[PDB]
């Protein structure tokens, strides 16, 4: 109703409808620490909020008061909790609250309390029809917003909305193949639907990733995904992979590729392969290439990895 | 360039004093701002510039004590501030019932942590009440919430629970088996740890997971050597010069601690590049007002000032105490806590 910046705004202490309530002030005692100074307007709203809270007043006026308290500080979780209590007590229109929270989140997409509030609402309504589109809008202003991706995974899992996510992922990877959040989403969708045990799926995915790597060879995300879906099956069990990678070294080289190769050679050594002492040298050779010229910032790490390989296979 | 030690000491002093209304959104978490400043001064060996006694009383006024009828145990711990309007009471008289008054896991954690840093012995802490409150916060999947009324749940709070149990030297505050399960299930296909199962692995949550396991003394037991090697690989890949929180994201000073401390716990921080890390951290130093920012030419804040300093500490910056990588306090403070634990054991 009465906006905090309206020319005709009136402090709560001067409103007739609030004359019966005694405001409750905050007191930090004798020597306050990390004390924040508050304006008259701010302190006024919260002095009445404390009053209403202290008496657990489930009134319509209290509900309107929370709107102001939230405008002054959307990070106050107690205010949001109380607002939810009131939402229930007064049996308020939840579809309206969805509009409210939708606006708030757009203005403060990094606030934990607002995302939690929206999730509680969606649970209450058991209605996820608005979710995927809302999240896509937020992800459009910030494609890596952790809160947004988290909410998205919750919605999809809770209401089983897997049908179009893999397509959404393909779309975003085209917009920015370096977005680590989207690669994570891809693995989220696949491992929760078809899984990777279907050789046809694994092949589709390994092929897809190599295509993306060829487009932008220096992308940790793509390489991590590729290694991720194969590491547990056993990298050494894929002979054509080793050769296809070795064929990329010429042009599409990068520290990620070199590392992958080292990880492949190590898997081999781990599986009593043929030419143990020869494979080990191919690995050590790469570790040193990484340390001395390809990933120098990790110089000491790679040398450390190398020393580890020797003392383990000799 | 160089470390402006005195400037940062003044910066932290100001944090404990009075803040402009533009910081209103920090009201409910003033206690952690206090933590950053106090632990920051401790890290710089300057706790003398503050009145340890005044602050200890303030902290104790934030403890949610059980009521006469002890019917609010599931809500005990510490508040982030006095925004509820409850009359000042430095844990003297019993608890005064209030419909919405309860602790917040991150505040219970920073609160106890602050008390120890200030030299208090925790005798005024209702240990059993805090642990009771802690247990109430754990969910079926093993993770924790911040408040009994309900909130988001993730790795951050698992770390808080771990720190609390560790400081109160009593793990009855959590179902360790379920917590460990949660931590395992958060490991991503790329080998880092995320906020929860299926989510994108992140430097912050990886620290929380690994540090929690170290505090429980079960790192080795939970992850195989192969697994720990994969995690180490993920973590050390975070360094660009300074450290970023996740692949393909810009570096931020605080990760010098989050990721750096994880590497320290995994015993391979020694293999990282110190100079580039130090240079980045210092480039985010505010030479005028003190403190550090996330990025160079950015505004400083208590959190990045504290973690930038802890990051420097990892490499033994001249003039900064050594930080305890898992407990997030100075080794000095961790040592004092060991003594404190011993004295109790009598
Ligand atoms: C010491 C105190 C006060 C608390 C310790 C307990 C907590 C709350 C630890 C949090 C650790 C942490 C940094 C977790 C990461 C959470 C996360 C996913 C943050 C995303 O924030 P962004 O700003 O988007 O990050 P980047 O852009 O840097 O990736
Ligand atoms: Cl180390
Ligand atoms: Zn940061």
């Amino acid at each position: 109703f009465l906006s905090l910046d309206s020319p005709t705004y009136v402090l709560y202490r001067d409103r007739a409808e609030w004359a019966d309530i005694d405001p409750v002030p905050q007191n930090d005692g004798p020597s306050p620490v990390v004390q924040i100074i508050y304006s008259e307007k701010f302190r006024d709203v919260y002095d009445y909020f404390r009053a209403v809270l202290q008496r657990d007043e489930r009134s319509e006026r209290a509900f309107k008061l929370t709107r102001d308290a939230i405008e002054l500080n959307a990070a106050n979780y107690t205010v949001w909790h109380f607002r939810r209590v009131l939402l229930r007590s007064l049996q308020k229109d939840l579809q309206e609250e969805m509009n409210y929270i939708i606006a708030i989140i757009e203005e403060q997409p990094k606030n934990y309390q607002v995302w939690h509030h929206r999730r509680v609402l969606v649970e209450w309504l058991k209605d996820p029809s608005q979710e995927l589109e809302f999240i896509a809008d937020i992800l459009n202003q910030d494609a890596k917003n952790y809160h947004a991706w988290q909410h998205r995974q919750w919605v999809i899992q809770e209401f089983r909305l897997w049908d179009n996510e893999l397509q959404y992922v393909d779309q975003l990877l085209k917009e920015d193949v370096r977005n680590n959040s989207v690669w994570n989403q891809r693995h989220f969708v696949i491992s929760n639907t078809t899984g990777y045990s279907d050789r046809a799926v694994l092949e589709r995915e390994v092929q897809y990733t190599l295509e993306m790597i060829k487009l932008v060879p220096h992308n940790e995300s793509a390489w991590n995904y590729l290694k991720g879906i194969l590491q547990d099956r056993g990298l050494s069990r894929y002979p054509n992979l080793l050769n296809q990678l070795l064929d990329l070294q010429p042009s599409h080289s990068s520290p990620y590729l070199i590392a992958f190769l080292v990880d492949i050679y190590e898997d081999m050594l781990e599986n009593q392969c043929d030419n143990k002492e020869d494979i080990l040298n191919k690995a050590l050779e790469l570790c040193e290439i990484l340390a001395k010229e390809k990933d120098t910032i990790r110089k000491e790490y790679w040398r450390y990895i190398g020393r580890s390989l020797q003392s383990k296979h000799s | 360039l160089d470390f402006l030690r005195d400037r940062h000491v003044r910066f932290f002093q100001r944090c404990l004093q009075v803040l402009p209304e533009r910081y209103s959104s920090l009201e409910t978490s003033r206690l952690t701002i206090a933590f950053f400043a106090l632990s920051g001064l401790d890290m710089l060996d300057s706790l003398d510039v503050v009145n340890k006694d005044d602050i200890i009383e303030w902290i104790y006024s934030l403890q949610v004590l059980p009521t006469e009828d002890r019917s609010n145990l599931d809500r005990c711990g510490f508040r982030g501030s006095s925004y509820l309007g409850i009359p000042f009471n430095p844990s003297k008289n019993p608890g005064t019932a209030h419909p919405y008054d309860s602790g917040h896991i991150a505040m219970t954690y920073t609160g106890l942590s602050c008390l120890i840093i200030l030299g208090d012995d925790l005798s005024r802490v209702d240990k059993e009440a805090c642990l009771a409150g802690l247990r109430a916060l754990q969910l079926e999947d093993g993770s924790f919430c911040a408040v009994p009324e309900g909130s988001e749940n993730d790795m951050r709070f698992v770390y808080c629970a771990s720190c609390i149990c560790y400081m109160l030297n009593n793990w009855s505050g959590m179902d360790m088996k379920k917590a460990i399960s949660y931590i395992r299930r958060s490991m991503s296909y790329d080998n880092g740890l995320a906020q929860g199962a299926g989510l994108e692995s992140h430097g912050g949550s990886t620290f929380c997971g690994i540090a929690s396991l170290c505090l429980m003394g079960k790192l080795e037991e939970v992850f195989s050597e192969k697994e720990l090697n994969r995690i180490k690989r993920w973590c050390i890949m975070r360094q660009q010069n300074g450290y970023h929180g996740r692949p393909n994201k810009p570096v931020d000073t605080c990760y010098s601690f989050w990721v750096g401390a994880t590497l320290k716990l995994l015993k391979i921080f020694q293999y990282t590049n110190f100079e580039k890390n130090r240079n980045y951290i210092l480039s985010t130093q505010d030479r005028l007002v003190g403190g550090f920012a996330k990025w160079p030419d950015s505004h400083p804040d208590a959190l990045h000032a504290y973690f930038g300093i802890c990051g420097l500490s990892l490499m033994e910056e001249s003039g900064i105490c050594k930080v305890h990588p898992a407990l997030n306090v100075s080794t000095r403070t961790s040592e004092r806590l060991r003594d404190l634990h011993q004295s109790w054991k009598t």
